[PDB]
RNA sequence: AAAAAA
């Protein structure tokens, strides 16, 4: 693998046009491209994969947020603790209305995507994609349980279909699941013992971080509750 | 003027009312207090008396407008943002429906300016808010605030209404108002200059950012 | 099109407002106070003029609720939505059957439907009443003057009436149908007491019922007969599960001791009295409803569209005429002329019949025929505004009030004041020589420049002066930065 | 002492060493 | 061919330039070999 | 310191 360090020279020649991305920084004065994080450089597209527990607002990202406040203009939703609030408009719901407002209390789990996210402006999310049949699991998440994981474990789970988690958990139990890019995973089952079994697995899988240890953990966790 | 030219705080200048004889008719001079003066009450011969008394050390000026105005000019405080004045401000934060700033200097009248000295790391500096509808006369309804102003950019505006005792309400609707001084990437890059009214370019790194520019 | 039921009514509409609102109540069942004693008129106060009071005002307050509303009973599940069917009542023969059917019930859920576009006061269209095991849909068009017999059930304190937002329902009941409610329980006010996020009906059918609905047919015309499938779906859905929510909310209130407050606010809703805009109280209240609660209703119209206080006489006549025609042909003021089109008449002011017809998007029917008259009202208003078309003055009378020789007196008393005050001052001259810190503290700023030898050299005070003169001169006039950009797309002549 | 970098677009009428910093401009803008 | 376009830099009084920007007020001084306190590069107090 | 009916 090719490991990258901040401040190091950029291997990619400046001759051929290359689109930017997360992980690299374009100097507003010297106009030189330099890495600002530590990880593996992926060139297809140029970006850097680095370990981070803190999520930042970005366009077209699926996130699971919690309503921390209800205003007259929009909703105040926290995608993560201590981070700045996000603006969820009333018109950001399917079958929107003028006078009539969507029913959401403080503490309700919402599965939405980030539409407009500026660095110097308050981010905004919408409870309907733009668009994928208006139903990618978007909306209020009733009951269930959520778990905090690092951003590395969250993105690989949602995007990569070769990740042996949804594959190994589907065999142990039948359930619906929603994964956000802010390190939040929402899983709901029928019986509470199944949800608890799923929580303990992801908690241990994220800690150990091993692709081939998924089946081993899931086997001993589901047999522990019985 | 038959009245003392130099006046220290507490020095008597002129009584309440005055009159003179000219052209076979009595002309009534009405003395009114002004900046640096204060109408107070004195006692003498067992009888009350009201007279204009200077409260600031400086020279006395008697002027008339289309009545005699008595004011004392020192050798800032008097200058305060009022409806119609032009004010140089700096962007403190950006929201979606508006843009709040802080007042630095105020344009005088016939350029010269009056710099308001205050601590910017406390919040004692006067704060002002520019509404999204007050950005430009062109398309007042839909205006993208991100493509107009920027944190740190200097904006020349004109105050409409003072509102409450917290924030001032400015506007950049006209041509001579808008972002004056700004740099690339929120101040990280080089200096940028105003070319088009809705476009600001930088003749150094070749960077171009969308702002609300004024007329040179 | 659709024929208005006003012509099909046994009694013609009266938009005269020449007399205070007289209740259409004929028989007064379940009342301990005689009708003749409540048919009188209240004494006129400063704000309240002469008017007929609420008939059951003495019945609503004094009467007691059934002791079974004060106990916590288990919820009663609503009948199956797909299995149960709504019963339509369009004849008096099946109205009597429903009347005796409501008398053997403990509580009923009632909600109204209204249309205010083809009528001035508006007209009650559909009334949906639902019990525990069945639902009803009562037509208030054909059956209107005969619905007064429902007061036996509606004014009975033993039977609990379950409404939602009855603040407008009580008005519509007593105005058109002459119905009154004694023993009301408004689920809306109950939702407020609990602290529910939304006090709407769609939320109560969601959280406490799990029956997803939506606002589709509300402003829609309900006068159309017969009723379609999605309309009759929304019609019955209002009062169907309403009895289920009634028990659930009632149990919430008892354990939280908030039941006394809800029934209190419910009675105040049931005692709401309708009255015309003319004979309305001068003091605005929530106990008396009227179409216009402001003495000058054209005031708020101007401030909304930024109309200056000059064309007020124009917008007044345009408003009064719009109300005159609306009360003539029995139509809504917006149907005669919308506010947006009226604004075009105030802003543009067409002096001819050509400028009146063609404005904005479209023009309604009422102002099209009277467009010639509208051209005259503008010419009359412009004639009126042109018919009507103290600083030193107020001071001058005050200067002649005070004595003129007194000015010479107060000046002499001023001259003798200064000469006997500031003119006398004698003290031995004392040097301002420094005692301690007076030598070093106010020290003038000096600068030094070390040379190649390392010897300190005092910078002249004139040196820094020409430095400022050089800077202020160079900064005042900046050299215009000129940079050229290639343009291969441009061509010469 | 301080060390600053010059900006060509701010000329009137490549680092420079400054001695004895003072006021607000030399204190806040100079990070060396 | 070539398109020559000039721009007019907005100038401010010396006391206003300092309030607007601390760096800009310093650069204008350093260009003439002077400092905001009206001293040269190596001039002390 | 928005809210309910139609
Ligand atoms: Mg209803």
């Amino acid at each position: 693998s090719t490991f990258i360090f901040p401040g190091d020279s950029f291997p990619v020649d400046p001759t051929t046009p290359v689109k930017l991305g997360p992980g690299i920084y374009c100097d507003p004065n010297t106009q030189e491209i330099r890495p600002v994080n530590t990880g593996v450089l992926h060139v297809s597209t140029a970006y850097i994969d680095y370990s981070s527990k803190r999520y930042i607002p970005s366009v077209n990202d699926f996130v699971i947020g919690v309503i921390i406040g209800t205003f007259s203009d929009s909703y105040k939703v926290s995608l993560q603790n201590f981070s700045s609030s996000v603006s969820l408009s009333y018109m950001a719901f399917p079958n929107a209305s003028k006078k009539n407002r969507p029913t959401l209390q403080v503490g309700d789990l919402v599965y939405a995507r980030v539409c407009t996210a500026e660095k110097e402006l308050e981010a905004e999310i919408e409870c309907f994609d733009s668009t994928t049949g208006r139903d990618a699991g978007f909306g209020i998440l009733e009951d269930g349980m959520i778990i905090d994981v690092n951003l590395n474990f969250a993105r690989q789970l949602l995007f990569n279909n070769d990740f042996p988690l949804l594959k190994v958990l589907a065999a142990h139990t039948k359930f619906e699941v929603a994964i956000g890019l802010n390190g939040k995973i929402w899983v709901k089952c029928e019986e509470l013992s199944n949800t608890l079994a799923c929580y303990r697995t992801i908690m241990e899988c994220c800690q150990k971080n091993d692709t081939a240890a998924f089946k081993d953990i899931a086997k001993r966790q589901f047999k522990e509750i019985l | 003027f038959q009245f003392p030219e130099i006046a220290y705080p507490g020095k008597l200048i002129c009584p309440q009312y005055g009159t003179e004889n000219k052209d076979g008719e009595d002309i009534i001079f009405n003395y009114v207090p002004g900046p640096g003066t204060k109408l107070i009450q004195y006692e003498h011969n067992g009888r009350t008396l009201e007279a204009i008394t200077a409260t600031l050390v400086g020279t006395v000026r008697c002027e008339e407008e289309k009545n005699i105005l008595v004011s004392v000019l020192p050798g800032f405080a008097n200058n305060l943002p009022k409806e119609g004045d032009i004010v140089l401000t700096r962007v403190t934060r950006l929201s979606l429906q508006r843009a709040n700033v802080e007042i630095l200097a105020v344009e005088d009248k016939p350029a010269t300016f009056s710099v308001s000295q205050a601590s910017s790391d406390l919040g004692e500096t006067f704060r002002g808010i520019i509404r999204s509808q007050d950005v430009r006369s062109t398309d007042r309804d839909r205006v993208k605030v991100i493509e107009c102003f920027k944190p740190g950019d200097i904006v020349r505006a004109q105050v409409l209404s003072l509102g409450d005792g917290t924030n001032y309400y400015l506007t950049t609707a006209r041509n001579d108002l808008g972002v004056v001084f700004a740099r690339a990437a929120n101040g990280a890059g080089g200096l940028m200059y105003a070319t088009d009214w809705q476009m600001m370019t930088s003749p150094v790194t070749g960077a171009t950012e969308k702002r609300k520019c004024a007329k040179p | 099109m659709v024929e208005k039921p006003q012509l099909k009514f046994k009694s013609p509409i009266d938009n005269s407002e020449s007399h205070p609102f007289i209740p259409l109540l004929k028989e007064k069942p379940n009342a301990l106070k005689p009708l003749s004693e409540s048919l009188r008129l209240v004494d006129d106060d400063e704000n309240n003029p002469s008017h007929y009071p609420h008939p059951y005002e003495y019945e609503i307050d004094h009467q007691e609720y059934s002791p079974e509303i004060l106990q916590i009973r288990e919820e009663i599940p609503s009948k199956s939505w797909d299995d149960s069917v709504p019963i339509w009542v369009d004849t008096s023969t099946e109205l009597e059957s429903m009347l005796e059917d409501l008398k053997n019930t403990k509580e009923i859920a009632v909600n109204l439907e209204h249309h205010d576009y083809r009528s001035y006061y508006g007209i009650v269209c559909l009334m949906q009443i639902s019990t525990r095991e069945r639902d009803y849909l009562v037509d208030t068009l054909k059956l209107r003057e005969n619905l007064h017999i429902l007061n036996e059930v509606f004014t009975n304190p033993s039977i609990v009436k379950v409404f939602h937002g009855a603040f407008m329902d009580i008005i519509w009941l007593q105005r058109d149908l002459g119905l009154y409610v004694v023993g009301l329980f408004d689920t809306y006010h109950a939702s407020k007491a609990i602290g529910l996020p939304r006090h709407s009906l769609a939320y109560l059918l969601e959280n406490f019922a799990n029956f997803k609905t939506s606002k589709k047919y509300q402003l829609a015309d309900w006068r159309i007969r017969p009723l379609s499938k999605p309309m009759t779906a929304y019609a019955r859905a209002d009062t169907h599960f309403l009895l289920n929510i009634y028990d659930q909310l009632r149990n919430k209130l008892i354990e939280s001791n908030k039941l006394a407050g809800v029934l209190y606010e419910s009675r105040n809703v049931a005692k709401r009295r309708f009255e015309y805009s003319k004979y309305r109280p001068l003091t605005p209240s929530s106990e008396v409803y009227s179409p216009i609660e402001k003495e000058s209703p054209w005031k708020i119209l101007m401030y909304q569209y930024n109309i200056p206080p000059e064309r007020e006489v124009l917008v007044r006549e345009l408003y009064q005429w719009r109300d005159l025609i609306a009360r003539r042909d029995d139509e809504s003021p917006r149907f005669v002329m919308p506010n947006q089109l009226l604004a075009a008449l105030v802003a543009y002011t067409p002096t001819d019949v050509i400028g009146v017809v063609s404005l904005t998007n479209g023009v309604t029917e009422h102002v099209r025929q009277n467009a010639k008259l509208l051209a005259n009202l503008i010419r009359d208003a412009l004639r009126n505004i042109k018919n009507t078309n103290s600083e030193t003055k107020a001071d001058g009378i005050l200067l002649e009030t005070i004595s003129v020789p007194q000015i010479r007196d107060v000046m002499e008393r001023f001259s003798v004041l200064c000469n006997s005050n500031i003119s006398k001052s004698r003290a031995k001259p004392v040097t301002n020589s420094s005692i301690l810190l007076g030598k070093i503290l106010p020290r003038e700023e000096h600068d030094i420049a070390y040379s190649k030898d390392g010897l300190p050299n005092k910078v002249k005070t004139e040196d820094i002066r020409i430095r400022a003169q050089n800077f202020k001169s160079a900064l005042a006039n900046l050299e215009d930065i000129i940079f050229e950009i290639e343009k291969p797309l441009v061509v010469p002549v | 002492y301080g060390i600053v970098e010059l900006d060509p677009e701010c000329q009137l009428q490549n680092t420079v060493l400054i001695a004895d910093l003072d006021t607000e401009a030399e204190e806040t803008s100079i990070h060396s | 061919t070539l398109e020559t376009i000039e721009i007019h830099p907005i100038t401010f009084p010396p006391e206003v330039l300092a309030r607007i920007s601390p760096e800009l007020s310093l650069q204008r001084h350093l260009s003439l070999g002077i400092r905001p306190c009206l001293r040269k590069y190596e001039e002390f107090r």
